[PDB]
């Protein structure tokens, strides 16, 4: 696995007008994405308010996530019911989803927002919660 | 394979953890965490109906006053709990969390739980109650309030001995069932 090698492939992918308002007051954009660090990036779906799914990249970085829809061969910021989908890894608690197996749920605690994810399985959940708590824990 | 989700609110240690957990684990847990945010799962079958229940706890601390409302969407039945030995969390319950809950959720039933009822007759609780001039509550009281808020229903249970337990999910699973 080349991180940096993925991440300038994610970065010169993403569509330079697209942005993201973090919860915080933030906004959060194409640029800002070129000098992180990134920790793992995968394909996952992000549950509606409405109760449905769309497919997103995600794209943990060591500070921040973030998700990505495909659009037209580039990436833009995942929309989801007005939730910030680019988020600080501050402050930021992980919980399975007790009755999906291949759920996990995001709950920014700054007003706070949860975001609830799906992997394609248990393994592959299991293995999001872990990664997303190392990098949170800093390990 | 019917799925519905269940919601529990109540004060500070007034015992909703330890009733998701005896009631979905069949274990009391015996450290006791303050709840920022969990989740859980229990099977239950009721009058022929078999029941997926997604249980959602939620934080009885004020300082999550801000976080306990993602909790609240999409829900079928939420248990309101107070503790039996300790009337003040029982005086919550119209002042703080049916307000709440009325303002989030106004069209979800209730049941009202009175949570801890193995204290009711617990001598050294009565003792201890007794020098602040409180009382446990009484059923009757429980009644009266679940009357006051326009509960669904009205249970009583003890985590700690299993007492109860079972019928406070199987009222709520019914109510769930509703609508
Ligand atoms: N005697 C007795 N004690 C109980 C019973 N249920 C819970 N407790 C005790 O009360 C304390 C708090 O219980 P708990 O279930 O964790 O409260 P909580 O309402 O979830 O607390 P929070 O997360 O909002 S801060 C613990 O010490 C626990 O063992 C019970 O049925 N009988
Ligand atoms: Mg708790």
């Amino acid at each position: 696995y080349e991180k940096k090698v993925r991440l300038n492939e994610i970065y010169t992918k993403t569509d330079s007008k697209s942005i993201m308002r973090m919860k915080s007051g933030q906004m959060f954009a194409k640029e800002d994405l070129k000098r992180k660090k990134l920790v793992r990036d995968g394909s996952v779906f992000l549950k509606n308010a409405a109760g449905r799914l769309k497919e997103v990249q995600a794209v943990l970085l060591t500070d921040i996530l973030v998700f990505l829809q495909e659009k037209d061969q580039k990436y833009i910021f995942a929309s989801l019911d007005q939730k910030s989908t680019v988020i600080s890894l501050k402050k930021l608690i992980v919980r399975e989803v007790a009755h999906e197996e291949k759920g996990l749920f995001l709950i920014s605690m700054g007003d706070p927002e949860m975001v609830e994810v799906h992997a394609s399985s248990k393994e592959e959940r299991n293995s999001w919660i872990q990664i997303i708590q190392d990098t949170i824990n800093h390990h | 394979a019917i799925r519905k989700k269940l919601v529990i609110v109540g004060d500070g240690a007034c015992g909703k953890t330890c009733l998701l957990i005896v009631f979905s684990k069949d274990q009391f847990p015996e450290v006791y965490v303050p709840t920022v945010f969990e989740n859980y799962v229990a099977d239950i079958e009721v009058d022929g109906k078999q029941v997926e229940l997604a249980l959602w706890d939620t934080a009885g601390q004020e300082d999550y006053d801000r976080l306990r409302p993602l909790s609240y969407p999409d829900t079928d039945v939420i248990l309101m709990c107070f503790s039996i030995d300790s009337p003040d969390s029982l005086e919550n319950i119209p002042e703080k969390w049916t307000p709440e809950v009325k303002h989030f959720c106004p069209n979800v039933p209730i049941i009202l739980v009175g949570n801890k009822k193995d204290l009711r007759n617990d001598e050294h609780t009565r003792r201890e109650l007794a020098k602040m001039k409180q009382e446990p509550v009484k059923p009757e009281e429980g009644r009266d309030m679940a009357n006051r808020i326009g509960a669904f229903g009205y249970m009583e249970c003890s985590a700690k001995t299993k007492d109860g337990v079972r019928e406070v999910f199987e009222m709520a699973t019914r109510a769930a069932l509703q609508a």
